[PDB]
């Protein structure tokens, strides 16, 4: 027997902005410098 | 010193101008001295001062007082009360203080009030007494230079200071600097008892209470403003003995004064914050 996939919930698409070293400060380790915000 | 030429290296321009007018014979010996000294609660100090003022007459004395508003205070005072004094404060016109200093200098007898800071600057003749009625700002230069001006060129006169019995490790530094005390004691009963008039007059008079609330806060502000902190702590200052000897039955309000880190909290790196 196979399986075939039929979708459940959430389409949702996550534009990367930054990544911190710390728990919410810290230093800076990944900004993303392409992010146009709304 | 190092950290005054690290203030003239931070603060002035590469080129500066340096000008030297100083003595260099400092006759800051340690031997050929005597300090002595009086003890007396605060709620009867000016009482005691005010009974040495009428006890005393005839005779030169300089009394020191730590601000210009008690200065001003206490020669209206000594107005009311009828005790004839001379008063050199920062009020006045520099021509009146002059004229002053100078009546003062060329008397037989008198006293004359002033500030401790305001007669660093100032030719102190030869008097009998020297009085530091309020805790002294210099206290190595006050012994040192105020004994020496007080023992005067002939006859000897004497430096007496009035302590209070929390500010007696004072005497422990007179004793590590092994320099000679003498304690004078008074009986209780030769002390003129002007409580009652000066409380009347305190109460009734709108100047005189202006004048003795801006001379205490003066005084607790001088106090806790003070480089000896540990001799002379507000703290362990009773307020209402001597807001009673400034003449109040209650002490007017002043201000003695004037762990763990956050959890998953890291160091600003950015931002701006006015």
């Amino acid at each position: 027997t196979d399986i075939n996939l039929i979708e459940i919930g959430p389409r949702f698409v996550l534009t990367p902005i930054i990544i911190q070293e710390g728990s919410f400060g810290g230093p800076i380790l990944y900004e993303n410098k392409r992010f146009i915000s709304p | 010193t190092t950290k005054v030429e690290d203030l003239a290296r931070i603060s002035l321009r590469p080129g500066p101008l340096y000008i030297n007018v100083d003595e260099e014979k400092k006759y800051s010996t340690v031997e050929g001295l005597e300090q002595g000294y009086v003890v007396v609660e605060a709620d009867k100090r000016f009482l005691l001062l005010f009974s040495f003022l009428k006890k005393m007459a005839k005779k030169k004395i300089i009394v020191f007082f730590s601000s210009c508003n008690s200065v001003k205070y206490y020669s209206e005072l000594l107005q009311y009360i009828d005790l004839p004094v001379l008063d050199l404060h920062g009020k006045q016109k520099q021509q009146k203080r002059t004229n002053t200093f100078f009546e003062f200098c060329n008397a037989k007898s008198g006293t004359l009030i002033c500030t401790d800071v305001a007669a660093r600057g100032l030719d102190i003749p030869q008097v009998d007494w020297i009085v530091q009625f309020d805790p002294p700002d210099d206290p190595r230069d006050y012994i040192h230079r105020v004994g020496r001006t007080a023992r005067g060129n002939n006859g000897k006169g004497r430096s007496l200071l009035f302590l209070q019995p929390c500010e007696l490790g004072f005497l422990a530094h007179l004793k590590a600097a092994k320099v000679p005390v003498v304690e004078y004691d008074f009986p209780k009963n030769k002390i003129l008892n002007v409580q009652s008039q000066l409380e009347k007059l305190i109460s009734t008079n709108y100047y005189l209470n202006q004048s003795a609330k801006e001379g205490y806060r003066s005084y607790i502000h001088a106090y806790a403003s003070h480089s000896l902190r540990s001799v002379f702590d507000v703290h362990k200052l009773d307020l209402v003995k001597v807001a009673k000897s400034f003449g109040f039955s209650t002490p007017p309000r002043v201000d003695i004064t004037l762990g763990r880190r956050a959890y998953g909290s890291q160091p600003r790196q950015g931002g701006r914050y006015k």
